[PDB]
RNA sequence: UGACGGAAGGGCACACCAGGAGUGGAGCCUGCGGCUUAAUUUGACUCAACACGGGAAAACUUACCAAGACCGAACAGUAGAAGGAAUGACAGAUUAAGAGUUCUUUCAUGAUUUAUUGGGUAGUGGUGCAUGGCCGUUCUUAGUUGGUGGAGUGAUUUGUCAGGUUAAUUCCGGUAACGAACGAGACUGAAACCUAUUAAUUAGUUUUCUGCCUAUAAGACAGAAAACUUCUUAAAGGGACACAUUUCAAAAGAAAAAGGAAGCAUUCAGCAAUAACAGGUCUGUGAUGCCCUUAGACAUCUUGGGCCGCACGCGCGCUACAAUGGAGUUACUAGAGAGUACCGAGAUUGAAAUAGUUAAGGAAAACUCAAAAGAACGUACAUGACAGGGAUAAAUGAUUGGAAUUAUUUGUUUUGAACGAGGAAUUCCUUGUAAUAUCGAGUCAUUAACUCGAGAUGAAUACGUCCCUGCCCUU
């Protein structure tokens, strides 16, 4: 269950601009993504919100190479 | 009790029950066998060997005189019989005789069905390219 | 081949085997329990 | 009375139902029109079939192209 | 637990047996016919009419408007007399239609405009006979 | 007459097609590590049986 | 098991689903679970469940489980007659006895996993019942019943015991 | 003749029960006029007594197989006496 | 006072009605002790008014099991898992769709080469 | 082709005109075979009198 | 005199008063297809370019049955190539001119496939691609507009297939798209 | 006359009495839903009619 | 650069392994080869030909054969010609023919056309090695490319890779490459849930009134009425993304377990790139080029036959070889389909059955439309070609059709054949799947042993490896 670059890049692009809005909770991130990035598919929104949350655990623990917010 | 009976000059087996021992007659099958048991009023479950020759002379009479023993006409192996008479009367070794002469009647006038009997081919018009391949 | 005669753990199969009688008769002796098998002791 | 609408597009009859609305939009079961055909025009090739289906949605109420309405 | 309201409270097979001897003039084709076309042997039971008459009567108790055809497909078997795969076929009509006609003579069944129905007293005797088998079942 | 052998870990799977497992076993009687080939579905927690323990199965 | 009804081999107790959990003990061997969707999942199936599903083979008996559930029920009662013991208890000794502890693979001698020991134990007993009852007077349930009780203690006349000894001997000379 | 067809086969009396076709009645009308051999493509006639003495040729596929009607060759079809293939070698 | 509940199998639906009474269980009007396949009677038994209108004959036996199991919980909650999980959750498995080129869902017709 | 005299003017009096290509049946309007209509006016297109577009086994004539 | 009795009526199945719902829409779809291909053969010189029930007939309809996005239209664009090809213009220049017409007309991407006897007696097929174009997915069921036309030359028939990828105006969006806004 | 026997054979039963609407060929017909459109002709125009390759 | 290797390295697939069901052996249905005939029309011949051309052919289809007729010879010019170009015809003969085809015979209608030169036209005629379109295949796996940049004189190469990971050039990572596009993914349909929303008929439930019936006390049935939405139908939403714990691999990820209706991309499908075959179809087409035939036709039509012909060979399948069964009686249980003037056919009634005479409702959640495998019931059958098997035949009874012979389909009695689980070889398959038995639809005047779908019972064996057949990358 790896993630394509269309959702890894999309997840990255949201975090650099919109870090404080996002949090460790997955269910809140679903609600934000529907408003802060116009995605026409529910399944695609969840996958990005799935990875965006997953990036927070690494980001909270420290810096990460790809994302610079 | 006998393991070997005789009726209408045909040997049966005494181990079988009365309806399934009367199939040994060439003209009698399974539906016909049960009927003559009911007409003769004998117990089906009782075996053929136990059954006394007092009933034999009636069963053979019934087999040869079914029309007057209240048997439906649509139960008869020979309906609208030619050569006079309109009744089966075929419960005997007479099954082969009528069958043998019917082909010869067809064969005499060179009827196509009769011709297919001469060559020993499929008679009722079926594909013979792949089936019925007994080597000759 | 067997010719196990037709006139004259308990199962009609075994009481037809070494009694040398047909299994139809083996039902008669056990009578004098289900419509699929007759098991007696 | 009885207003019946049947169409091939679900968003069509649903849009017109809410516009007419009043008794609720009852939904008679959807009909599917399945047709199976061989892909090839001749016999040669692997046995491949394609599955075509057209749906028909029916709504009945009691008081655009491809949509029909009748009043009983 | 258990209680009695109608014929659904007794096992079907032993009610028909119970309603068999209670029952109807016997025609001349009783012993010369099978119960259909798929079958090939006449019934082994000497009194197969009565055991059939009870079942046909019982089916009326549950279906309000029932016809000859609905019974023909009910008392029907499979047709596998050749190499073709077996396809279901209808039962016999004359045996069931005659027996249904006979129940009209007794008055157990009636004639609705879309089938046949049990009469008032037909409900009584059926309910009566269904009871002892119920009582016998409990004991 | 037979001596049991617990399974410690799986070495892999060999024998041309994969239908024979190379496992390491420790006989509970004598805590001796013995290497054998196993035929069938096996797991680490499983306990085997052995009617012969002098074949140090290695396949060279 | 039918409102009517210990493992010596320490290598099969964990893989024998008899009474370690309450989900195993059941009034009928007709459980519709998904026991073949993950590896090592069939070990959750009750032992009588596993035996019944092997009485449903040779094509024309495909899917008939109520048919196979009746013969097993009648077989177990006969088993209790011949052994005055618990048919479930009697059966699990047969699996221990009728299990080949070695096999030859291309040959080469290798042992047999405990899970494979159970699968072959039922498979070998199953075939003997099918062969014995085919074109024979004895009812299938009876033929299965004495097969198990013979396979129970040591009896060689049991088909599974004959096959186990044959394959064990072949492996012995294959070393 | 309508009475005789009753004692024939089930197929024979049904194919006579349906109304007489114009081709067949126009055939027997010639059969009364003639005996001289008469050819026809009609392999659908039922042998009836009104044509016992006639000599008639039946188109098999390419020729006319002359057959003289016999009283022993009754209601069987008239086309059964003109084979449509050389049998076998 | 009553509650409504139901249980499902492959296609069998058994809509129960759990309600105060003397304990009489009835399926489609027949007593629970007079179920048609008498082998399955003890499997169903592992005032209710159950109505089964789908599936086959072994599917409905499991659906009825759900209906009795679910009804007790629904009645008790408003006013099993350590033994059999499927007593309270429907089995999701359904018949797969046949595809062209084969007689089943995965089986394919035989091939010939020479 | 040979057509009835009262028939030929009836088509011309009616003449747009359409006619099926199936020659077994008659024309539903004039009650005449679709053959006669086809052959009579297939000759009219060569005189540039009409247009002879063909579509779905029906010939549509429109000059 | 003729011995004919059959009669194939010149009617339509969309005028039937008593018709089932399953039969109603099938006849509605069939009649549209028959009508659409009828006037396509008439209005070829005008680019009929679609019908609903073009880029000084009604009598034909009763007897038988009883655009600003010119670049985006594939039917009219395909007819432009067919007219030019039949006019003796070389396939490379003529098709190139049509592609530039579409590209400046506001299309995400388009592709014209020409297959036939262009070079000589041996057949050949050339494919011209311009702009972005997806080939796989359910998206191409909504973002496509194509027409299949065939032209007749002195040596044979040349097949021309013209397909155009539309834009957001046919309401929707492609599969992969995030387009994150900023604050 | 010259045409009295022409097409005098009655074709009312139908395998040469049914024709595809456009192609006109007599083999491969689809009489379902009154289409009367044989294969190789319905496949081309299926999308126009309304049928789609769904599942 | 590509292809190939009885070269290496790394991966993958029912490719094999552990297995299930098998086919091959018997009878029969069907296709192909062969032989025969006047014809037994023809395309396709390894996967990618052989229940394939939706090809279940009595007439038509029809392409072949024997006869017979016949123009479906436009348009233009000539001849002829309303004092008749020509067309049709009862009766006799000729002809299978009620084709006036022709001949003896005169009777009707009237330029609608006969003979003429060009010329088109027509064709299931050839040519898929002249083409379009469609399809199959390479190839169901993961591959392909151009814009600028670096290298080479050049074809060309890097980008498109060491390692790891993934179903996947999918990513982490790496870096003379950077930024992209297609392909995968993303996407669409079905299934897996909603006691929350929306609704209530043609779905269902509940309640009430009337009548009737039995119990020990609850209910049942029938005829009505008028309420609710759990089921049913179906719209919008919600709902899983491996998020989240443990372990393993500062990273992509992997493996249990719990929770969940749902956790292999959740499953089954659909769509599916660049390049290519001189792979199938001009016998699907009023799509077509060229060649061929063109009034004694290879165009068209009628009649009869053939595609069904059997010394043998091969492929797809059905039924069987029985007691895990056959025969008789009883209760039963679905899902998805289809239906008009005439189609799907209820109820009544004639009978032994197929079927017949009258006959409601329904353009349909309303009416028709209906389950068997399996289950239960007996002092039935008892292992024997037996009552397993139902071929082959003989009599007879009905339907469809203009027509049933070379049996269209089917009923009753009788007839009782090979077949005792099948050699070398070989096919399909990993979960509601295989297998088994059945239902609907396509074709359809009448005809399934086929195909496309639908449910109903529900196995065993793996959680692996390249050994075979093979792919895909890299030296």
């Amino acid at each position: 269950g790896v993630r394509t670059k269309t959702v890894k890049r999309a997840a990255r692009n949201i975090i650099e601009k919109y870090y404080p809005l996002l949090t460790l909770d997955f269910h809140t991130n679903k609600r934000v993504v529907d408003e802060v990035a116009v995605v026409e598919t529910k399944r695609l929104r969840n996958k990005i919100a799935g990875f965006i949350t997953h990036l927070m655990r690494r980001i909270q623990k420290g810096p990460v190479r790809g994302i610079s917010f | 009790f006998q393991h070997m009976l005789r009726v209408c000059n045909t040997n049966l087996d005494g181990r079988r029950k009365v309806p399934y021992a009367l199939t040994g007659i060439k003209g009698c099958g399974r539906r016909y066998a049960y009927l003559v048991c009911k007409r003769a009023g004998i117990d089906v479950n009782k075996r053929a060997g136990l059954m006394t020759p007092a009933e034999i002379e009636k069963i053979v009479d019934i087999l040869n005189n079914p029309l007057n023993y209240k048997i439906p006409v649509w139960f008869l192996n020979r309906q609208k019989d030619n050569k006079d008479g309109k009744d089966s009367q075929l419960i005997a070794n007479a099954v082969e005789t009528r069958l043998r002469e019917d082909i010869e009647a067809l064969k005499k006038m060179r009827a196509h069905r009769g011709l297919r009997h001469y060559w020993g081919l499929r008679v009722r018009g079926q594909h013979t390219k792949t089936t019925g391949r007994r080597g000759r | 081949k067997l010719n196990n005669a037709v006139l004259f753990v308990i199962t009609p199969a075994v009481v037809a085997d070494r009694m040398k009688i047909t299994c139809s008769l083996a039902k008669i002796l056990l009578k004098d329990v289900d419509n699929h098998i007759w098991i007696y002791t | 009375i009885t207003i019946t609408i049947t169409s091939t597009k679900v968003k069509a009859v649903e849009s017109l139902c809410a516009e007419v609305k009043v008794k609720g939009p009852v939904r008679i079961p959807t009909k599917t029109l399945r047709i199976t055909t061989r892909k090839t025009p001749c016999g040669e090739g692997s046995k491949t079939w394609d599955h075509y289906q057209m749906r028909i949605y029916k709504r009945v109420l009691s008081m655009e192209p491809g949509v029909e309405l009748e009043v009983a | 637990m258990h209680h009695f309201s109608n014929i659904k409270d007794v096992v079907a097979i032993d009610f028909i047996k119970a309603y068999a001897e209670h029952l109807l003039e016997i025609p001349e084709w009783v012993d010369t016919v099978k119960t259909g076309m798929c079958k090939e042997l006449a019934p082994l039971n000497p009194d197969w009419i009565y055991i059939r008459a009870a079942a046909i009567a019982r089916k009326v108790y549950l279906n309000n408007g029932i016809g000859v055809m609905a019974l023909r497909r009910a008392y029907g078997d499979q047709y596998n007399k050749h190499y073709n795969p077996s396809h279901r076929t209808l039962g016999s009509g004359k045996v069931n239609r005659y027996i249904l006609q006979q129940l009209e003579k007794m008055g157990i069944v009636a004639k609705i405009q879309s089938g046949r129905s049990l009469t008032k007293e037909g409900r009584k005797d059926m309910d009566k006979i269904a009871f002892q088998v119920y009582k016998e079942h409990e004991a | 007459p037979v001596i049991y052998a617990q399974v410690t870990e799986i070495l892999g799977r060999t024998g041309s097609r994969g239908g024979v497992l190379q496992v390491r076993c420790d006989i509970m009687g004598e805590n001796r590590q013995i290497l054998r080939n196993v035929k069938g579905p096996i797991r680490v927690g499983d306990i085997l049986t052995l009617l012969e323990a002098e074949r140090e199965a290695r396949r060279l | 098991l039918f409102n009517k009804w210990t493992v010596s081999d320490i290598s099969l107790k964990e893989l024998l689903a008899i009474n370690s959990k309450l989900k195993y003990q059941v009034f009928l061997p007709h459980t519709a679970g998904r026991y073949q969707i993950k590896p090592f999942r069939k070990i959750q199936c009750p032992i009588v469940e596993r035996l019944v599903c092997c009485m449903m083979q040779h094509g024309k008996n495909s899917g008939k489980k109520l048919l196979a559930m009746r013969v097993v029920e009648e077989s177990f009662e006969i088993i209790h007659l011949l052994t005055e013991k618990n048919p479930i208890q009697v059966l699990v000794d047969a699996i221990i006895n009728a299990s080949p502890r070695e096999d030859s693979t291309r040959r080469q001698a290798v042992d047999v996993s405990p899970l494979r020991r159970i699968n072959q134990a039922l498979y070998l007993m199953t075939m003997g019942c099918r062969s014995a009852a085919f074109r024979n007077s004895k009812t299938l349930a009876e033929c299965l019943a004495d097969e198990i009780v013979n396979a129970s203690k040591s009896n060689t006349a049991s088909f599974a015991i004959k096959k186990k000894e044959d394959m064990e001997r072949v492996a012995k000379s294959n070393r | 003749e309508a009475d005789f067809v009753k004692m024939l086969d089930a197929r024979a009396r049904r194919s006579y029960r349906r109304s007489p076709k114009l081709k067949h009645e126009r055939l027997v009308k010639k059969l009364l006029k003639i005996p001289k051999l008469v050819k026809t493509h009609c392999r659908d006639k039922i042998i009836l007594p009104n044509m016992i003495g006639s000599v008639i040729g039946v188109y098999n596929g390419k020729s006319f197989t002359t057959v003289e009607i016999k009283p022993e060759m009754l209601g069987h079809y008239l086309g059964e006496f003109s084979i449509t293939y050389k049998p076998v070698t | 006072k009553s509650v409504q509940v139901f249980g499902k199998k492959k296609t069998a639906i058994a809509v129960c009605l759990c309600k105060e009474g003397k304990g009489m269980i009835r399926v489609n009007g027949v007593p629970l002790d007079l179920i048609n396949p008498p082998v399955l009677r003890i499997k169903v038994f592992e005032d209710l008014k159950i109505r089964v209108t789908g599936g086959g004959q072994v599917a409905q036996a499991y659906a009825i099991r759900q209906a009795i199991a679910k009804a007790l919980i629904a009645y008790n909650q408003k006013f099993f898992l350590e033994y059999d999980r499927t007593l309270l959750v429907a089995d999701p498995r359904r018949c797969e769709a046949k595809k062209f080129g084969g007689p089943g869902a995965r089986a394919k017709y035989q091939k010939s080469y020479r | 082709m040979r057509i009835a005299t009262k028939d030929i003017i009836a088509i011309y009096k009616q003449l747009c005109i359409v006619c099926h290509k199936d020659f077994v049946c008659l024309h539903p309007v004039f009650g005449i075979p679709n053959l006669q209509v086809f052959m009579l006016m297939k000759g009219l297109a060569t005189k540039k009198c009409v247009k002879e577009t063909c579509n779905w086994r029906c010939l549509y004539w429109t000059n | 005199m003729f011995c004919l009795t059959k009669t194939k009526a010149l009617n339509v199945d969309v005028l039937k008063t008593n018709i089932s719902r399953k039969h109603k829409f099938v006849a509605d779809g069939v009649f549209y297809a028959e009508l659409n291909e009828l006037l396509q053969r008439e209005l070829s010189a005008d680019g009929y370019s679609g019908v609903e029930v073009a880029t000084d007939l009604t009598n034909l309809l009763i007897a038988r049955f009883g655009v600003l996005a010119r670049g985006l239209c594939p039917v009219s664009q395909a007819e432009s190539i067919k007219y030019k090809i039949a006019e003796g213009l070389p396939v490379r220049r003529a098709v190139g001119s049509v592609m530039r017409l579409i590209m400046d007309s506001g299309a995400k991407g388009c592709e014209v496939s020409i297959s036939g006897k262009l070079r000589g007696q041996r057949a050949q097929g050339m494919v011209f691609k311009e702009g972005y174009m997806i080939k796989s997915g359910n998206a191409t069921r909504q973002f496509y507009s194509s027409a299949v036309r065939c032209v007749l030359l002195r040596m044979g028939i040349i097949g021309i297939k013209v397909t155009i990828m539309l834009d957001t105006d046919p309401s929707g969006k492609n599969g992969p798209a995030a387009r994150i806004p900023d604050v | 006359g010259s045409y009295s026997i022409y097409n005098a054979h009655p074709r009312n039963y139908g395998n040469g009495s049914r024709t595809c609407r456009k192609c006109g060929a007599r083999k491969g017909l689809i009489r379902k839903y009154g289409l009367d459109l044989c294969r190789r002709c319905f496949r081309e125009k299926a999308v126009e009619i309304g049928f789609q390759k769904l599942d």
